């Protein structure tokens, strides 16, 4: 059968450089598609018959064609132009699309807002607490967050998640969860918790029953 | 001396399974019996345990009046019948015997694990302290915590909030369940007047859950 | 005023069937090509089923074939995408579309379709030494334990009589619910032609075992 | 009745002095145990009633306790004592367990040996590709194991495991998987797996069909 093959399957650029995303047929015809999907949303159009401009699309878009590569070129990459690029190939009524390629934009670094929230007193009467720590609204997204009660290095009981890169100001959120026993919980003083990025680490903390 | 346990496998929610504890080489109604349990990958917990001749019972605050630990001196076996299952007795349950100065014959351990169920969440609030220590931005959240299947949504005041929002994708944890948190930031100067509610819908379980996240003293 | 709404997806059972629902707006169904399109969470985009102009003709993604089928009823202005014998590769958002332009130019906003977990024996493949050593005389063989449920499985070795230099790794858990495993050891490659290495797996939740004779390529 | 065990985790060298330490709340009493747990395996008794050395156990565990302190001491670590260990407090028929220790043996570095496995004939009648990338008996732990498919950095398609730490030498071993479909196993060329440890990568590669 047909198959697309897409590269890069990711890249970085800043605002206004020029993007350019291939993608390479097996055997064809100019039926072929580019689509952007941006976080949790359906795929847009945005050119078909390989250079054909969907209306209403912005002219930064444009596709090309030589042989057997298909290539999306924007030419002045814009914040909101992050999402996940996909070509597509029409054959005899049979279709295949391309891994994709996510683009994500190249922006300056901003060092998070870093907030530690404390177990509710209603989750306490279950008897689990969760410990939730915020990284808002920084860049790059590698960062390294630790988790420490009474000044012991924990292990094994949180987890991570992670935003997609914000449309407007690019940059991610961050949250770390510690799960712990309300027995662990309340036989603890001090909870903190430690964003390390690059040559800074920044703890925030609170203790048990105070403020 | 030998200790063999049997019947752990896979159980429901809500449903029952009943260990069996085999003995060999000693009589156990002459011995305090125990079963101990270890989730994976942490540590020990006891759960039940029954006296000799006297067949007292003993049981760890999270399993009483669900579990129930029996002997039969006739099968020289004993017994942890386990009734209101749920996601955190998932667990290899250990059977031991103590003598002397403490649990001194252990069996191999019996696996059990508790499967998942439609489920709705918990919804805790995630609260802005009164105090700004951040310079007068304030972070305020929703956590939702132990539903399944994916996925949730989340809004906030029914959609008119929507400027500093972040809902994050959602976790899987050990447990099987899925957990996530949505937060937002604020200016401080607002949480005495402006109300916050999070809309938590899931329809896989036909749920809607509403928090109002109140600043905490 | 064009307007494309799925309904119908949720939980299925492997094995089990179910029916999503395509309602257009703002068009005539009978005169559009429609398409079913599939998405893997975290993974690209998957074309499944397409339905033709007034000819009703089918075509399909060598995935689906015999399992899935695309109708259509044009009194309903509905198009619709059959499912059956699911399987965990299923699971996915589905998106239908309308073809516009060459290409699929109105997309409604996709039905997640969740295929849980059912106890299943694992498939079990060789990971073949080479029979020319590229380690300086050390081969390095084992067994892949693949998509069972739930835990956990055990694996020896030649029944037990080959034990030093094997690592059975701990199982982990795939994206579609189920457990994968490999178990190795590594040997001398001037033993691949005289010995034999079989590995042993057993799956007592679901009541198997499988054994692999782990031959040179 | 509340244990607390300290630390929760600790390496030190063969031969080293190891220290555990367990604070009852309510304990006037000795009636504190401690038992290791190697992986898999049921806990094994080694101290009853805080100081009396169980039958059988090596001469080089003790038991003590230092006011509401109770102590663990392994007098000269070694490699078959990679264990979590545990304190244990018996009541009125009321039992309660510190939250563990582990102790992993720190021995001199040892780099791996990388074996990689391409996908069985078998595996791919079926249309999906598993790759597998073996570590064996290497230390430390921390390692970074990428792939490359016709030398593209992959992402999101790998997933590791790792062993516990081996009772003899003291050494890991880690797999890492890729899955791919059939269709894209079979269009592309070089597989290989990076691992860096240290100031030095090692790739293991291959290529399809040879
Ligand atoms: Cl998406
Ligand atoms: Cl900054
Ligand atoms: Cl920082
Ligand atoms: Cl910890
Ligand atoms: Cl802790
Ligand atoms: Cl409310
Ligand atoms: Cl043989
Ligand atoms: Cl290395
Ligand atoms: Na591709
Ligand atoms: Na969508
Ligand atoms: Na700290
Ligand atoms: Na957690
Ligand atoms: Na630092
Ligand atoms: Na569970
Ligand atoms: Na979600
Ligand atoms: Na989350
Ligand atoms: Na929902
Ligand atoms: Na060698
Ligand atoms: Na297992
Ligand atoms: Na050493
Ligand atoms: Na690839
Ligand atoms: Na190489």
């Amino acid at each position: 059968d047909i198959q697309m093959t897409q590269s890069p399957s990711s890249l970085s650029a800043s605002v206004g450089d020029r993007v350019t995303i291939t993608c390479r047929a097996s055997q064809v015809s100019s039926a072929v598609a580019w689509y952007q999907q941006k976080p949790g949303k359906a795929p847009k159009l945005l050119i078909y018959s390989a250079s054909s401009l969907y209306s209403g699309v912005p002219s930064r878009f444009s596709g090309s064609r030589s042989g057997t590569d298909f290539t999306l070129t924007i030419s002045s990459l814009q914040p909101e132009d992050f999402a996940t690029y996909y070509c597509q190939q029409s054959s005899y009524s049979l279709i295949t699309f391309g891994q994709g390629t996510k683009v994500e934009i190249k922006r300056t670094v901003a060092a998070p807002s870093v907030f530690i929230f404390p177990p509710s007193d209603e989750q306490l009467k279950s008897g689990t607490a969760s410990v939730v720590c915020l990284l808002n609204n920084f860049y790059p997204r590698e960062a390294k967050v630790s988790w420490y009660v009474d000044n012991a290095l924990q292990s094994g009981n949180s987890q991570e998640s992670v935003t997609e890169q914000d449309s407007k100001d690019s940059t991610y959120s961050l949250s770390s969860t510690l799960t712990l026993s309300k027995a662990d919980y309340e036989k603890h003083k001090v909870y903190a918790c430690e964003v390390t990025q690059g040559t800074t680490s920044v703890t925030k903390s609170f203790n048990r029953g105070e403020c | 001396v030998q200790l063999v346990e049997s019947g752990g496998g896979l159980v429901q929610p809500g449903g029952s399974l009943r260990l069996s504890c085999a003995a060999s080489g000693f009589n156990l109604r002459s011995y305090y019996m125990h079963w101990v349990r270890q989730a994976p990958g942490k540590g020990l917990e006891w759960v039940a345990s029954i006296s000799p001749y006297y067949s007292y019972t003993y049981y760890a605050d999270s399993v009483k009046g669900r579990f129930t630990i029996s002997a039969d001196t006739s099968k020289n076996t004993a017994y942890l019948q386990m009734n209101s299952l749920r996601a955190e007795d998932t667990a290899v349950y250990y059977c031991a015997r103590h003598g002397y100065g403490a649990m001194d014959y252990w069996g191999q351990g019996t696996l059990v694990t508790v499967f998942n169920q439609i489920q709705g969440p918990s919804v805790f609030p995630l609260a802005p302290s009164s105090k700004s220590t951040s310079g007068g931005t304030a972070a305020l959240g929703c956590l939702v915590k132990d539903y399944w299947p994916e996925p949730v949504t989340v809004s906030w005041n029914s959609g008119a909030l929507t400027s500093g929002v972040h809902t994050f994708p959602a976790v899987l944890q050990s447990s099987g369940l899925y957990s996530l948190s949505s937060v937002v930031t604020v200016p401080s100067s607002s949480l005495g007047t402006q109300t916050y509610i999070c809309n938590v819908n899931h329809k896989p379980s036909n749920t809607k859950v509403d928090k109002k996240v109140e600043p905490k003293s």
